[PDB]
């Protein structure tokens, strides 16, 4: 399932390793209260997350500026702990937010895709993990870096838009604000966990939000048909705040990436066809082993199957797998030691 | 193809490319504005997606005296979409520069000279202009400041309104909006007439009968015109060319989408290799995206292959030299339904 | 056309195509004293 | 077909000769015919 | 990937100038980005034309 | 031929010729400038791919007074592609020496001299010139000026617009625009005739049907008219030399691409072995290009062999002291597709 962790600079200082975290009275007794990411880390709790990590880049008063926070989220050593430490699926920067939007000059422009980049940078250390992105306050430099990103890496990256504010309050009575990332992570743990991964994190309400920073007709613009579109969060008339959208960043319409859950779907499928093909590393290369290889992962995928997981309505639609001296390699393959297995799928729409 | 180095497990995703066709808005249109205007001065082009927006832009009420006001609430109360402000000396320059727009709007002023440099085959552009503002001559001779171009019609008379005070409403900025509400109910290949005027729009002229039929020939001028029993209505969709292939503005304006929207399918397969598994993905494109125009009744003919046809392939459509010079060719034939603009009963 | 850029040309086949239609076949014209009520041949409709 | 894709040549009379052999040539014809990329796209539309 | 900008934007004619003679062009499109559009190599014949 | 002298393993790849014949651009004009004119001044050509580039190249807004602008923007507004401007007086040096130029256009200004030294047989060049400017003497005998060279031809009368103020288009600016829209559209076959003039433009003095007439035979002038209902259009295309060789644009201007894209193949095999494989494979290259030709309809026959026919070999087409010589001769034939410039219909 997917298990987020959270990228920001935190009051009191700790070493450059993540930690693990299951309530708010672990987060308590590692760090003190008041915050901007801890406020969201109670926000993700208190909408329903169960568990997830924090990694601190420094202390909470060295803030200087945009190329800074940018610079340090470039860093070598947070690469490799999130490589390491292997349950981490989602990430999380809530920082963007204590940064004025001065103007929609191309310098900061630039920035934002720069942030973009160095989050999906951050992502391609494992397969499988995404990165949850933030846009500018308004539409219209929102709508500018939406067509002028370009990257080969758009299939991991969903940004959520605009910002929310929520009950929390500091010593001064003002509402403070928070990015929408931290409370859709919390229901993709809740739609994983109740529903399951190729369940689309989308039309579900959200908790403790009094409103969006900002309303909804100036939104038309950044939902987009064919590609580069936006994820909303949206008030509602008698229904509460939702979630509308569930798009990723990818640009072609053909390309079956473009929504969450078939991405991360995928993902899913991937992990455990890993993890089963490890205990035939070094196996005999001949017609028994073919036959147990393939029976258990047909066992498995006609399970997700009738969970609704693929579309199909016999098992051949659903999926197939193909493994054999023929349909998947030839005579000189064996002599080469390679085992080859090819296996098709049939996602959902949503 | 994966270089096996290390003994452990190794995870490939197909790549192959994947091609269909995706249709675009097609009711996209280009307003132009003359040069004294102070809300296009000091810019390349302004885009606006609701009349309310234009006011926000703005800083003062609705003037009923200024083209572009009138105009732009006549094109909005009718329906239509976002539409772009462009300078009548730059529209040279900034409509080739954005892709997304489909028409090109008078609004009221001259725009001959860059409609005859714009609306080219192949570039997927159209124009409406506006009919003169004169009494229609009887004899019929009123067309010939009008050139014979097939992307172009006339619309004719002005309109008036309650709120014009003594400027009428150039017809082109209604028109606009008819089109894009008669291309999102019934589709691009519906013709754009026998359709009412959403704004409570009065013509400044009668048209009769007899005087409409002097002008449907040639170069025709499109009516705007009364009837007792459903009001006001569009009468006419010809275009400026009288030949069989480009007399009505569906036909024209149905080639000029499915153009844009396979152009725009075909550049993700440009660098591809130039063989047979190529060239059965871009078949099967087009003729789904085809199958589904037929489908709809975009296209006439009892079966598919009657209305449409797609040649590709190594000696179909293109020779050896052609492949070494790195030319892929594709032929596609459509058989266009025209509109039945005149009804003949006939009993025994 | 000669392409000269990777990219995407568009084709529209300018052959063509002929089709005789069938026009009018009586329209007269009247030579005579006539009194026009403005001050060259007129077309009258009715 | 892969006779019009590849073609390999060798043996006593079609590619060496006795004197090659003699000599210790060994010569192999090798015959490829790659795929080009479609650099240009051109679509002919008709009203047929 | 990873990239800001081009140091000089080209137009479809200057790129169709240069495709003659053998220059890849970097260019910008507003759909897809910076790509890459041009594969010809130095040689201009049959044979040796295309990288791949 | 490897030389072998190590033990171990060889690579060579095949180095025979391979020949292909590729399209070249056929309406590339030059046109003639003013020694007076100051864009031109101290540089030896200027090449401009736009309307718009032109501007930039200058300093000064669009100038209705100066011909070298009403020129461009003509020919530009009738289609066409980059062109270069030259000076009257170094039209014979600077022309040989750009090889991607096809028409020469007079721009409105005396260049006789330079087509009677650069317009030859085998050298690719045409030649558009500028009829008189008055008008246009009833008897036929303003003709005599002209010198009957078949790579010429001559357009009459001079073109007006709105723009216009005082000085009138020379009408060789707008129909070189017209030969590139044709060439694209339909091929360098087909006569740049009954076209429509894309521009907007006037012929300045009518011309009856009589008056064409007398001035259609020998050195015939190419008359641009008005018609009722169809506009203004191109009517007549010959050449100034009145035999059945080359008494038509189209046929000339064809063999003039055909030369030119044959010599440009056939550079790649200037010291070839002159023997057979080379014989054989010239004669493909060769066959292959004009097959293609026939296809798209450029050359008369039921059968290829009716159309054309190639022939070189060792008893064909030269003898044993021409090999000697090193002399390689290759005889090719063409039927090139003439218009139909008059319609006779015989009724029973």
């Amino acid at each position: 399932i997917g298990i987020p962790v959270f990228i920001g600079y935190t009051s009191s200082p700790v070493d450059k390793t993540a930690i693990k975290l299951h309530s708010l009275a672990d987060f308590a007794r590692s760090f003190p209260e008041s915050g901007l990411m801890y406020y969201s880390v109670r926000h993700f709790f208190e909408n329903g997350g169960q568990q997830a990590y924090v990694l601190s880049l420094g202390t909470e008063q060295q803030l200087s500026d945009f190329s800074s926070l940018i610079t340090a989220l470039q860093q070598a050593w947070l690469a490799q702990t999130i490589a390491a430490e292997n349950d981490i699926t989602l990430i999380i920067t809530p920082d963007v937010i204590r940064f004025d939007q001065t103007e929609i000059s191309d310098t900061q422009r630039d920035l934002w895709l720069q942030l973009w980049q160095s989050v999906l940078n951050l992502c391609k250390s494992r397969r499988g993990i995404m990165g949850l992105l933030d846009a500018p306050d308004d539409p219209t430099l929102a709508a500018k870096c939406l067509q002028q990103f370009s990257s080969a890496d758009r299939q991991w990256g969903v940004v959520y838009w605009p910002l929310l504010k929520s009950a929390y309050q500091d010593n001064t009575q003002n509402p403070i604000v928070l990015s929408p990332t931290a409370a859709v992570a919390a229901v993709i743990q809740r739609n994983d966990n109740q529903q399951g991964v190729w369940t689309a994190p989308a039309n579900i309400a959200l908790s403790k939000v009094i409103s969006p920073v900002r309303a909804y007709i100036e939104a038309n613009a950044l939902f987009n048909p064919d590609g580069t579109s936006l994820n909303l969060v949206r008030s509602f008339p008698g229904k509460g705040i939702r979630i509308w959208g569930c798009r990723t960043l990818e640009n072609t319409h053909d390309s079956p990436w473009s929504y969450i859950q078939t991405r991360r779907l995928v993902s899913y499928i991937e992990a455990y066809m890993t993890q089963l093909g490890r205990a035939f590393v070094f196996e005999p290369n001949n017609a028994i082993t073919w036959m147990k290889f393939k029976g258990q992962a047909h066992n498995w995928l006609r399970q997700l199957w009738l969970k609704g997981g693929l579309r199909g309505t016999q098992e051949d639609q659903a999926f197939e797998v193909l493994l054999g001296v023929d349909e998947s390699m030839r005579e000189a393959d064996l002599r080469a030691g390679k085992m080859i297995i090819k296996i098709r799928l049939a996602v959902l729409i949503p | 193809t994966t270089i096996t180095t290390y003994p452990g497990v190794y995870i490939e995703e197909d790549a192959s490319l994947s091609l269909s066709v995706s249709s675009s808005a097609t009711a996209v249109p280009v307003f132009a504005v003359a040069g004294d205007n102070p809300l296009i001065s000091g810019k390349p082009y302004i885009r606006i997606s609701n009349w309310l927006e234009y006011l926000t832009l703005k800083n003062e009420q609705f003037d009923p005296a200024n083209t572009l006001d009138i105009s732009l609430r006549a094109y909005f109360i009718n329906g239509g979409g976002y539409c772009y402000l462009v300078q009548t000396t730059d529209l040279e320059k900034q409509v080739p520069k954005l892709d997304d727009v489909t028409l090109l709007v008078a609004a009221g002023e001259n725009i001959t000279t860059a409609v005859s440099t714009l609306c080219k085959p192949g570039k997927g552009l159209f124009a409406i202009f506006d009919g003169p503002t004169t009494e229609l001559k009887s004899d019929g001779t009123s067309n010939s400041d009008y050139d014979p171009n097939p992307f172009a019609a006339v619309y004719y008379p002005w309109l008036t309104a309650d709120w014009t005070t003594t400027i009428d409403i150039p017809p082109s900025a209604a028109i606009a909006g008819v089109y894009c509400s008669v291309d999102s109910t019934r589709g691009v290949w519906k013709a754009p007439a026998n359709v009412p005027i959403q704004g409570g729009l009065q013509p400044k002229y009668p048209v009769t009968d007899d005087l409409q039929a002097q002008y449907n020939q040639g170069k025709a001028l499109n009516m705007i015109r009364t009837f007792p029993k459903s009001g006001t209505l569009v009468w006419g969709a010809r275009t400026l060319e009288d030949n069989d292939n480009w007399r009505y503005i569906p036909v024209r304006r149905l080639f000029n989408s499915a153009e844009r929207d396979i152009k725009n399918a075909m550049s993700f397969a440009v660098f591809e290799p130039n063989s047979q598994p190529t060239w059965e993905r871009v078949r099967s494109a087009v003729n789904n995206y085809l199958y589904s125009l037929w489908q709809q009744g975009g296209l006439a003919g009892n079966k598919p292959d009657d209305a449409y046809f797609v040649q590709i392939g190594k000696d179909i459509t293109m020779t050896d030299d052609d492949i070494k010079q790195g030319k892929m060719i594709i032929k596609i034939g459509m058989a266009a339904v025209r509109p039945a603009e005149f009804i003949i009963l006939q009993f025994t | 056309t000669i392409p000269t850029y990777p990219g995407v040309y568009i084709e529209e086949d300018a052959s063509l195509n002929l089709s005789v239609n069938q026009g009018n076949t009586a329209i007269p014209v009247f030579i005579g004293l006539f009194s026009p009520k403005n001050t060259q041949v007129t077309r009258v409709n009715s | 077909k892969p006779q019009e894709a590849y073609f390999v040549q060798i043996g006593k009379d079609v590619t060496m000769s006795d004197d090659d052999i003699k000599q210790g040539k060994m010569i192999v014809k090798v015959g490829m015919a790659a795929v080009r990329p479609a650099e240009f796209i051109i679509l002919q539309f008709s009203q047929q | 990937s990873g990239i800001s900008d081009v140091a000089e934007r080209l137009t479809d004619d200057e790129q169709g100038e240069m495709n003659s003679k053998g220059i890849n062009a970097i260019r910008y499109f507003s759909h897809k980005g910076f790509v890459v559009w041009g594969a010809r190599t130095l040689q201009n014949d049959d044979n040796w034309r295309y990288i791949p």
